[PDB]
């Protein structure tokens, strides 16, 4: 089948594709991430996340945890600093059910303030689960650096906002962003004039991304050192874009083999020929509708990360200034290609697909056509996109045993 | 246009098989993507214990160089393609794969004869890996997971391979030859014991004509007595307490004899496992969850995390639950968690059944989302099963489950059996085994 | 009238003599606790004086000047708002079950 | 490392009926 797609003159979209899965999948997709957080009520987007599976107008919060199991359904959530998501799964012999749930949750929730406080210290756990992993200190870091305001707020809730998040912030940032003028409802395996007939009948309802620079240096204790070093990019959409996420794929922006050299990755190579200690570096393409952000994420131990970003800056620096081949270029389409193809082979990636060009676009681009898009990039676009990243305003983060790292000045 | 008038529209698996006794599968779809790649019948319970380490080792050096592709030449084409590739090992099965476009195969196939074929094994590479896998094991001793079940399958499967690692210990990492490789790989590596699978916008046909021009070549025979069978294994009632204090949280994992793959009474068991679920701290349901050991973790706190596995082998298994808490928690975990067992052997209602069941539908469901895993349960279900089981069969297996079967089926393989028990860091208030042993049943 | 009933009986039981109200009295129990805690801090740091004042009464077995004492009318239910909720949320739960 | 860990023979205590590590313990603890 095709996609179905349309709007309603609410603002509101639809969309649907009949798959024939035996399971549905439906998602709720939304401009209302943490870039719409203000400094007054940060952590906000973070206990959404979580209050999902409480009380609502609708039903109450035992009613939606078991009613869902009962089906052996599923309710997530996925956050953007942009986009939010809610999203099920279940039986096409049980959407009716879900959808109830869902929009019960979005449209109406009551978010009484003893269930809210019960679940406040949550945020100090998935928090610190979450920053186990070192990049998200990095990454929430980098944003605070590069940009000032709005894309710069964490999607962690900060610690001296625990247990001061109040129901009153919560619904003033309902009403202020759950909108239909910035939903996207989708659903796969699911007719579309449902959706038609549950948006109708329930959802019909009602800052800038400056770029500053900067740097953060996290010491801590650990022997490796994780850093990075981006400058401004372009938004998503643009076919500037496509050029950096082509030049991402020219440096390596991960392995394609398991523990392969990288051969291709001419960050990897380029640091190899220097450095003979155990190391790794790839390539960070971040897009957002505002703005983006491109450079390297770097991966070192303390005694070594000095050399490494330098390297890697002078293996970019040398593409800039023209040093790159028509066959090289071509590989990183053949790569990109396949990323994009590969994400949305799964019902879930594809979800995420659809729906971020639904709120970022009028209509949803086929695959094929966006195919086309990177055959339209040329070298030289790639070149210029390299020139910016050098030319244009840094910034910077790590964490680790700083001891040995540069500054963007040394650089 | 109803759940079974989905499963109806699935499509069907094709299968064949080539003269040298090599076994090729496929399913089509619309996708413009396609997953292949090899599953085999290898791993370390075919190891010996001066082999131990091997299965593995040989996942280093097949992207290493071939004979035709010396070097990281092999690595070239792939990141050339923008394909991905990967491998994985088991106790009993290997596999490599590729992850590429529809129109890519003709390559992917390629690389996988003179990956398995002509693996080159050079003797510097042989060095350094060496050392890679020994800085490798450095790494898995923090990862306290893996640790458990390592140590489980020691004292649930004493003085039989199973017993094993997958990467074997350290010493036969160190004391190991090119000569201990072409054994191993001169023997299992033969046609009839492999399969070849694929899945994504592809053709079956179109695999054949690739197998036969690359493939045909296996030694898809072997001498009178080269390739080993298995015997079945011997479990035990054991317990192994690896005491460190030093270390924050306290992993424990407890488990019974399975039945193993083939055996019917696997479906019930995984709905079992399903009514009792799986929890960590990050579950937003918290003390609203259906799962009474679920709900009452989340309220007192009991613990960081927990779930329910059932590995499932040639002929037997493990069945049981893993669970990490605090060292002031942990008596507190086993006495509930038995209960639920007992509770089931003794008790439960067509709901909470019936809830299970659900569980089990979707899982199967999603788990069969993308080329990759589908062909993994092409590969693996060919070699376990010999056969592909579809949904509409799980579907129907699970049609013949209530109540009444789940206290029947738990009784036999919970209900006053001889567990195995594992225990990592502080583990002082864990229940001694015949306190253990005595929860596993009732007085009533 | 059964009005005028309800009030002499209220007079008569002498709860407003101690200047409580008719939800400062009620069975402490397990659906109430859960009112109890889900009240806000002003109502419920009310409560507490109400409670403790009247305890330091019946000590000295005293009792509160008419002026001060709590009107029938007045008698406020600040209470079963939350407590209905509680009890509509137990019989979910046992009705779930069955 | 943790791999190196083994188990010490018990075969001096253990039953007869399961000092064979080929053959499923199953069939006799019924007995056992």
């Amino acid at each position: 089948q095709d996609l179905e797609f349309t709007r309603l003159p609410n603002g509101l979209v639809i969309a649907s594709l009949e798959n024939y899965a035996p399971a549905s999948r439906i998602g709720l997709f939304i401009k209302a991430g943490s870039r719409y957080e203000n400094s007054n009520n940060l952590g906000t987007s973070h206990l959404l996340r979580l209050a999902s599976s409480l009380t609502t107008k609708g039903a109450s919060s035992f009613k939606i945890t078991r009613g869902i199991e009962a089906v052996g359904g599923k309710l997530s959530v996925t956050s953007t600093r942009e986009n939010m998501a809610y999203t099920v799964e279940c039986l096409r012999d049980d959407v009716d059910i879900l959808m109830e749930f869902l929009l019960n949750v979005t449209t109406a929730p009551e978010f009484r303030r003893w269930e809210v406080a019960a679940l406040q210290p949550q945020l100090r756990i998935d928090k610190a689960v979450a920053l186990q992993n070192p990049q998200a200190h990095v990454i929430e870091n980098l944003h605070a650096a590069a940009y000032r305001n709005a894309l710069a707020n964490s999607l962690y809730c900060p610690d001296y906002r625990i247990g001061k998040v109040t129901p009153v912030e919560l619904h003033d940032y309902v009403q202020n962003h759950f909108t239909s003028a910035r939903m996207a409802l989708i659903g796969l395996g699911v007719s579309h004039p449902v959706l038609k007939q549950v948006a109708e009948q329930f959802l019909n309802i009602r800052a800038k991304a400056k770029y500053h620079g900067g740097e953060i240096r996290e010491q801590n204790g650990d022997s490796l050192v994780h850093a990075a070093l981006v400058a401004e990019s372009a938004a998503i959409g643009s076919a500037e874009a496509n050029a950096f996420s082509v030049l991402q794929h020219v440096l390596g922006a991960g392995p394609h083999v398991k523990r392969g050299s990288n051969a291709t990755s001419s960050l990897y190579q380029a640091v190899a020929k220097g450095v003979h200690q155990p190391f790794d570096v790839s390539a960070f393409n971040a897009s957002y509708s505002d703005s983006g952000l491109f450079g390297f994420y770097t991966i070192s131990q303390a005694a070594s990360a000095g050399d490494v970003i330098k390297a890697a800056y002078n293996q970019v620096k040398t593409i800039a200034q023209g040093n790159l081949s028509n066959p090289d270029v071509q590989a990183a389409k053949n790569k990109l290609k396949a990323g994009y193809l590969m994400s949305v082979e799964s019902s879930e990636g594809f979800l995420d697909e659809v729906g971020s060009q639904a709120l970022a676009a009028g209509s949803y681009t086929p695959p094929s056509t966006v195919l086309q898009q990177i055959d339209a990039v040329a070298d030289a676009d790639v070149i210029n996109a390299a020139k910016k990243f050098v030319s244009g305003r840094k910034s910077m983060a790590a964490s680790g045993n700083l001891g040995h790292t540069p500054f963007i000045d040394e650089l | 246009a109803t759940y079974a008038q989905a499963l109806q529209s699935v499509p069907e698996t094709q299968v064949s098989q080539l003269d040298n006794g090599l076994r090729v599968a496929s399913e089509q779809s619309s996708q413009p993507t396609c997953t292949v790649g090899v599953w085999i019948d290898a791993g370390s319970r075919y190891e010996s214990e001066k082999n131990n380490g091997a299965g593995y080792f040989v996942e280093h050096l097949a992207f290493k160089g071939t004979k035709n592709r010396p070097g990281n030449a092999l690595e070239k084409e792939v990141e050339s393609m923008g394909a991905h590739l990967n491998a994985y090992s088991t106790r009993e099965h290997t596999a490599y794969y590729i992850k590429a476009l529809s129109k890519d195969l003709p390559k992917a196939v390629e690389l996988l004869a003179d990956i398995v074929q002509n693996c080159s094994l050079e003797d510097s590479q042989i060095e350094k890996e060496r050392d890679v896998i020994l800085q490798e094991l450095q790494e898995n001793d923090t990862s306290m997971r893996d640790v458990v079940f390592n140590y489980l399958h020691a004292t649930a499967f004493q003085g039989t391979p199973l017993a094993q690692s997958v990467e074997g210990p350290s010493e036969n990492v160190r004391k190991l030859s090119r000569a201990d490789l072409t054994e191993y790989l001169s023997r299992h590596y033969k046609a009839p014991r492999m399969v070849l699978a694929a899945a994504g916008g592809l053709e079956h046909r179109q695999l054949l004509d690739l197998a036969q021009k690359h493939f045909s070549g296996l030694s898809g025979t072997y001498d009178e007595d080269a390739v080993p069978t298995l015997s079945p294994c011997r479990f035990t009632g054991s317990q192994i307490c690896h005491r460190e204090d030093g270390l924050p949280l306290a992993h424990v994992a407890i488990a019974v004899e399975g039945p193993g793959w083939a055996h019917p009474d696997n479906v019930a068991l995984q709905v079992a496992n399903a009514i009792i679920g799986h929890y960590d701290c990050t579950y937003g349901g918290g003390a609203h969850l259906s799962s009474p050991l679920a709900s009452i973790a989340a309220t007192n706190k009991l613990c960081q995390s927990f779930q329910t596995f059932n590995i499932c082998y040639a002929d037997t298994g493990l069945l049981g639950a893993h669970f990490v808490c605090d060292h002031m928690s942990i008596d507190d975990m086993m006495f509930v968690l038995q209960g639920q067992w007992m509770r089931l052997c003794t008790s439960a209602t067509e709901s909470e059944v019936l809830r299970g069941k659900n569980l089990l539908r979707n899982a199967l469901v999603s788990h069969l989302d993308g080329t990759t895993p589908v062909c993994e349960d092409i590969g693996r279900s060919l070699l376990t099963y010999g056969r592909r089981i579809p949904l509409a069969e799980w579907e129907s297996r699970i049609a013949e489950v209530d109540a009444r079967v789940v206290r029947e089926v738990c009784s036999k393989y919970f209900y006053d059996q001889c567990p195995a028990v594992a225990g990592f860091g502080p583990i002082e208030q864990l229940p001694d085994y015949n306190r253990i042993r005595s929860g596993m049943f009732w007085l009533r | 009238w059964l009005e005028g009933i309800r009030k002499w009986y209220y007079n008569a039981a002498g709860f407003n003599k101690l200047g409580l109200m008719r939800d400062d009295t009620i069975h402490e129990n397990d659906d109430v606790k859960e009112a109890i805690r889900r009240l806000p801090e002003n109502l419920y740091d009310d409560r507490v004086f109400r409670i403790k004042r009247a305890l330091d009464l019946s000590m000295r077995q005293q009792i509160l000047p008419k002026e001060q004492w709590t009107k029938y009318e007045e008698d406020k239910s600040y209470l079963e708002p939350y407590l209905k909720e509680v009890i509509r949320e137990r019989k979910e739960r046992e009705e779930w079950a069955k | 490392s943790h791999t190196d860990i083994k188990v010490p023979d018990f075969s001096d205590y253990r039953r007869p009926e399961v000092l064979d590590s080929t053959k499923s313990s199953k069939e006799s603890s019924e007995a056992r």
